C-alpha cells in the first residue's frame, strides 16, 4: 500500500515508505486409484450376459 | 521491506541440461577378438590328437 506524506528534509514524517509485493506456490499431486475384479473362466462361460462387459 | 529472492520464489524456474547424461557404454570384447561358434546342443565334443609315435 501506499502512504501519505509530508515535505520535511529531517522529520520522520517526510519519507516515503518502503514495500514488498510477495508470491506463493500452491501444487498438482498425481495420485492413483484403482479396483481389480477377478473372476472365474467357467461362470464367465455360463452366464447369459457377458460379465466381461459388465 | 524489500521483495527479496524469498518473496519472488514461486517465480523462479530451475533449468535442466543433458550435457552429463548418458547412458552405459558396451565394454565387451571377447565375443568381437574371438572366433564364435553356433551351438546346437549345451554340450560339445572337440577331439585333439595328444601324441605320435
Amino acid at each position: 500500500h501506499a502512504k501519505w506524506v509530508g515535505e520535511s528534509a529531517t522529520a520522520p514524517e517526510g519519507v516515503k515508505p518502503t514495500a514488498k509485493a510477495t508470491w506463493a506456490n500452491k501444487t498438482l499431486v498425481a495420485e492413483e486409484l484403482a479396483v481389480i475384479l477377478p473372476i472365474h473362466e467357467n461362470v464367465l462361460a455360463d452366464a447369459t450376459e457377458d460379465l466381461l462387459a459388465e | 521491506a524489500d521483495t527479496n529472492r524469498t518473496d519472488a520464489a514461486a517465480l523462479i524456474q530451475e533449468a535442466y541440461s543433458d550435457v552429463f547424461l548418458d547412458s552405459v557404454s558396451e565394454t565387451a570384447k571377447v565375443i568381437g577378438t574371438f572366433p564364435v561358434y553356433n551351438m546346437g546342443t549345451k554340450t560339445t565334443n572337440l577331439p585333439v590328437l595328444s601324441t605320435f609315435p
